[PDB]
């Protein structure tokens, strides 16, 4: 029930009347507090303005270009050959196999992964990646 | 409505009996409503025949005839009704042409002290009733309090000089039987910066809107909290005030400390961000170097050499990736940053100016209550507050005096004649006196019954300016010690030339410390003859009383100068300085609810003493020491309408004692 704009807490009430400075040192103390919080932002705004200038350049002289490859059906020697090497690196990772190959779509791959687990001993090549 | 607002204007409710009704009626206030409405309406509209001309005398004759049926049927209580109201001074009051010329048998002796407003309403009552009554008034003229210089043209008044708002106040039928010029004061005023440039508007509304915020505030202190007692003392208006202040001081600077919190936190989580970048960068740059290696060895390969560059490719695109969703975050938080960077909270609860121009308010209260805030009651300053009239205030334009001089008229007044001790026993009163002009001559004043209307100021006095014989009590010595004497002061400057604003009746000096604001703080134009008056309120009051008028007038030529230029303030042709705590016949202005007391001091005030019996074993005597005065009634205090009605109680009260009801 204070009037709007106006901060009387019980809390504080006491704080300020419990003795007979206790006032200017409560405004003393979230003086230094203020204090210290600025000498704080000083040095992040420092720290930060050097990191800033160790990204000067982006990551523009390490992007590759962007290729896209029409998403073919047939798995080529080499193709099948791919796989099996992104299956011993990346294991399930389904996306990450698709991007290495390049020409084939996500289900694409999932679909080697059980034609080819024979042929390929895609169980021992997963059981391999599990290691490292 | 017609008998509603001679309720109204009697301070009484029109539809309901009131605790002093009851007493004299108790057979009403106790029997059937149908009898209360009838008496109701009998006693409103006996009011409101008297306050349709309360310039003759209202008789019971003249009201019976007035009254209709079926109201004029009871003639016994009609006859009751008026004669309670004649009695308690709520009809012919005051200066009225008197229809019954007064009878010759006088009854009883009454010796009134003091001839201010309270001892004369008071004088004249008793008069009216028969009784024999002398009063003894130390200085050398009428009204106390009520004090106006007259010189030449020149007219102002140097204590009282407000009427408040004539609805439901008795000035306003005293007004109507003496000529007073009232007129109506404009609240509008203007303050000036101790430099003497205006407070801008802006200014001027914000100070004003947080200094009654700020007393609301000690009002929530004090009845939301109780605070009402720190250190095993009572608190004050004044303590409350700082301690309000105090922690809209302490808020501030806690929403600087959580803005700039909320600074370091988003700072915080940037630094960690770039980190992550800049880790990321160096990892990005590494694996270019190798995809460039692998991609190096120039084809035909064989397929782990092809699986090398195609899944650096891959392991470098998504890292990229990585690296542009943490670019899009560094900009979204570079944002709430600088947002916040442009977003800073208040600097200060209050500069300096604004500490300055608050202080004037905080003057003009010291000014209101007579008394520095730290004086007066956190919980009970404002007691009387919900007795106020309706109406705009008003000044006196030919002096407040107009009205004692006129109450004087017919009264048997010893002027300088100080009232040095009051003896009381059950067999009478000796009221014992000197000459002030010589004290060597002394009075002796043989009497039924003491009216006391000495200040409250001259009854704290130790040594006493008055014995008491016997001493006064402890229920009421203890009431005079916590009951507030507070002080005031004005400087009236006549010149002969107007160079203020005419249509301005205040206009505000804002002082350049808290110490000083109460100096010269406000000046009143009030007067038909080129009149400036000036208050000295709060610890600036008491403390003016000991610098020479030529020093005091210095020091308001120079705040004029500041105003409204040095060539446009001429010297004045008159001035008077007013020390009021000085004065032994008042030895302050008014009363204030001190810290420490309340309204019940006020009532104990009123109450009379009653002396033991002479003889042991002897029946109770009847009371023989009655006060009044605005120190005397709780819900008037320290008007000349309080006074007025305190006169009016105890003559009612003296006469039912020694005439009979
Ligand atoms: C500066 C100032 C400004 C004020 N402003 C206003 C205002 O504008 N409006 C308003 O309504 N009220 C105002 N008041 C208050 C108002 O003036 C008083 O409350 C009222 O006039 C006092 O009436 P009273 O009869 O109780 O006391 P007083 O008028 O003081 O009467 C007491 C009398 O007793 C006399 N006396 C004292 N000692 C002795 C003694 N030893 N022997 C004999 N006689 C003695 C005194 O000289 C005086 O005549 C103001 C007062 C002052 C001083
Ligand atoms: O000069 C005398 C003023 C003293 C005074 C004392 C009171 F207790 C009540 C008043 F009505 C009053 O006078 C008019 C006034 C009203 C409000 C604020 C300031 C003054």
């Amino acid at each position: 029930k204070p009037p709007k704009g106006m901060f009387l807490s019980q809390e504080d009430v006491e704080a300020v009347s419990a003795n007979a400075t206790a006032a200017t040192t409560v405004l003393r103390q979230l003086d230094m507090e203020l204090v210290s919080v600025k000498r704080q932002i000083q040095n992040i705004k420092q720290t930060n303005s050097a990191l800033k200038e160790k990204l000067d350049g982006g990551i523009e002289p390490y992007r590759l270009p962007e290729v896209i490859q029409k998403c073919n059906a047939r798995w080529t020697t080499e193709e099948q050959l791919l796989a099996v090497q992104a299956i011993r690196k990346y294991g399930r990772d389904f996306q990450a196999i698709s991007d290495v190959i390049g020409n084939k779509s996500v289900v694409q791959v999932k679909n080697f992964f059980v034609n080819y687990r024979r042929r390929f001993n895609i169980d021992e090549v997963l059981q391999e990646w599990e290691a490292e | 409505s017609g008998v509603e607002g001679a309720a109204f204007q009697s301070r009484l409710p029109h539809d309901r009996m009131t605790s002093q009704e009851a007493a004299c009626f108790p057979d009403i206030i106790s029997g059937p409503q149908q009898t209360q409405k009838v008496f109701l309406f009998i006693r409103n509209r006996t009011l409101q025949l008297w306050l349709d001309n309360p310039k003759i005398q209202l008789t019971f004759e003249a009201t019976l005839q007035q009254l209709e049926a079926p109201y004029n049927s009871d003639t016994v209580l009609v006859h009751r009704v008026h004669s309670y109201l004649e009695r308690h001074g709520l009809i012919n009051f005051g200066i009225y042409k008197r229809i019954k010329p007064l009878p010759t048998k006088k009854t009883g002796k009454v010796i009134i002290i003091g001839s201010g407003v309270s001892g004369l309403a008071a004088a004249r009552q008793l008069q009216s009733f028969g009784m024999d009554v002398t009063l003894l008034e130390a200085r050398d003229r009428v009204g106390g309090r009520v004090a106006t210089f007259r010189k030449g043209n020149y007219v102002a008044d140097l204590g009282a000089m407000v009427v408040t708002g004539l609805g439901g106040n008795p000035m306003a039928v005293v007004s109507k039987q003496v000529n007073m010029e009232l007129a109506k004061i404009k609240q509008k005023c203007p303050l000036y910066e101790a430099n003497g440039q205006a407070v801008p508007k802006e200014k001027d509304e914000m100070v004003e809107q947080e200094f009654n915020r700020l007393l609301e505030a000690t009002s929530y202190l004090s009845h939301q909290l109780d605070f009402n007692v720190l250190n095993n003392k009572p608190v004050s208006l004044g303590q409350a005030l700082e301690v309000v202040i105090q922690l809209q001081e302490k808020h501030v600077k806690d929403e600087q400390i959580e803005h700039w919190k909320k600074i370091v936190k988003t700072q915080e989580e940037l630094k960690e961000l770039l980190n992550k970048m800049v880790n990321l960068k160096e990892k990005i740059k590494e694996l270019h170097q190798q995809y460039k290696e692998a991609s190096e060895v120039k084809p035909p390969r064989d397929i782990t050499a092809e699986f090398l560059v195609k899944s650096k490719h891959r392991d470098l695109t998504a890292l990229c990736k990585e690296y542009d969703e943490l670019a899009e975050t560094q900009g979204k938080l570079e944002e709430k940053l600088q947002e916040l960077e442009a977003n800073p909270p208040s600097d200060v609860y209050l500069s300096s100016r604004d500490r300055q121009i608050l202080d004037w308010h905080f003057a003009n209260l010291e000014f209101a209550n007579a008394t520095p805030l730290s004086t007066l009651s956190l919980k009970h300053w404002d007691q009387d507050d919900d007795f106020e009239f309706t109406g705009s205030h008003l000044t006196v334009r030919n002096g407040y005096s107009c009205v004692p001089v006129a109450l004087a008229e017919g009264l048997d007044i010893k002027l300088n004649t100080a009232v040095r001790q009051v003896r009381y026993t059950a067999s009478g009163c000796e009221v014992i006196a000197v000459n002030t002009r010589s004290t060597s001559q002394t009075f002796i004043y043989k009497c039924d019954a003491v009216l006391c209307t000495l200040p409250l100021g001259v009854l704290k006095q130790q040594p006493p300016a008055v014995q008491f014989v016997p001493p006064l009590p402890e229920w009421k010595t203890s009431a005079v010690q916590r009951m507030g004497f507070g002080n005031l002061n004005k400087v009236v400057l006549c010149f002969d030339r107007v160079f203020w604003d005419p249509s301005v009746n205040l206009f505000g000096h804002v002082g350049s410390t808290t110490a000083s604001r109460g100096e010269l703080f406000l000046f009143w134009n009030l007067y038909k003859a080129p009149i400036l008056l000036a208050l000295v309120a709060g610890e600036a009051a008491g403390i003016m009383e000991n610098i020479s008028d030529d020093v005091i007038v210095g020091r308001c030529l120079a705040i004029l100068k500041g105003i409204f230029g040095s060539s446009a303030v001429p010297q004045p042709k008159e001035t008077v300085v007013s020390r009021w705590r000085a004065d032994p016949w008042a030895r302050g202005s008014y009363s204030y609810v001190a810290a420490g007391s309340s309204g019940n001091d006020y009532d104990l005030m009123a109450q009379p003493i009653t002396p033991g019996p002479s003889i042991p074993g002897a029946p109770q005597p009847i009371p023989r020491l009655f006060f009044a005065g605005e120190h005397t009634i709780r819900n008037y205090p320290a008007t000349v309408h309080g006074a007025l009605l305190s006169g009016l109680r105890e003559a009612g009260r003296i006469a039912d004692q020694f005439l009979g009801a």
